[PDB]
């Protein structure tokens, strides 16, 4: 369980960036 | 920014700390930082109960691990990321309640790179456990090395071989996968051929051993120097498992 533990965090983490538009906006 | 340790890590945090870096150019772009920040609570939340999860599934590790070294240097990382987490939270926070907030926009990447820093130790700590257990591998070779100057009959020589054939095809298939995964070159060209130096003088080494076990045995002349055979091939692929172990433990300048 614990690889699936890093790659949803870091997808997290992913998501949040282009919240901040990040590959998304700017 | 160093380069990851091994092509694992790298695949694992690679795009994190990009789009970090792409977010840090953003924020030194006053035209473009200026704007509204819409409500991160959601996004920040989801962070929060991943990084939640990743600290029980790391105090699991933690309470059940044999490696003293482990339950030491964990810990830190797992304070780290909760740490880091607080200030995204505290950054959807301020935001909510002024979508241009300056210091909303620091706690992001402060927070962001706090995530990255400490999930990073916490890769380098797993990692580190897992060359531990190689090394304790390449030890166990070792050790049985010392061993080869004792066998004395055609009997010991067998056992010998049974034993010291099996853990040889373990140290070489965990060398062999380590090495591939190793992000620097250089240090994966040293593994394969010490590795390989000592994989071509195994067969020598029980060839010399034979020889010796021969002679011994049938009276003859020239023990001493059937002796003298055994005794290099054993130096010899120690120094050579040495270097291994010296090398699996290598982190370049651009590491640190």
């Amino acid at each position: 369980d614990i690889d699936q533990m890093f790659s949803t965090l870091l997808g997290e983490m992913d998501l949040l960036t282009q919240s901040l538009g990040v590959d998304t906006l700017y | 920014m160093p380069v990851f340790h091994t092509r694992t890590i790298e695949s694992i945090l690679e795009p994190v700390a990009q789009q970090i870096s792409h977010l840090v150019i953003m924020h030194e772009e006053g035209e473009v930082d200026g704007k509204a920040i819409p409500d991160l609570t959601a996004p920040v939340s989801a962070v929060q109960a991943a990084v939640s999860n990743l600290v029980r599934v790391g105090k699991e590790t933690v309470q059940t691990t044999e490696d003293q070294i482990l339950k030491r240097d964990m810990p830190p990382a797992f304070i780290k990321v909760e740490n880091a987490c607080t200030k995204l939270v505290r950054a959807a926070q301020m935001l909510q309640a002024d979508p241009y907030s300056v210091p909303a926009r620091d706690y992001l990447i402060d927070g962001s790179r706090g995530i990255l820093s400490g999930t990073s130790d916490l890769l380098l700590t797993f990692d580190e456990a897992e060359v531990r257990k190689i090394i304790r591998v390449c030890k166990g070779i070792l050790e049985y090395l010392t061993v080869a100057e004792v066998v004395e009959t055609m009997e010991d020589l067998v056992t010998y071989t049974k034993n010291l054939g099996p853990g040889m095809t373990k140290m070489a298939k965990m060398i062999d996968e380590r090495q591939q995964e190793l992000t620097h070159q250089e240090h994966r060209v040293m593994l394969v051929n010490s590795m390989n130096t000592v994989k071509e003088l195994l067969p020598v080494l029980i060839s010399a051993m034979k020889i010796f076990v021969t002679t011994k045995n049938t009276k003859s002349q020239g023990i001493e120097e059937a002796l003298k055979n055994r005794n290099f091939t054993v130096e010899k692929m120690s120094a050579e498992i040495n270097e291994i172990i010296r090398v699996l433990q290598l982190t370049s300048w651009d590491e640190d």
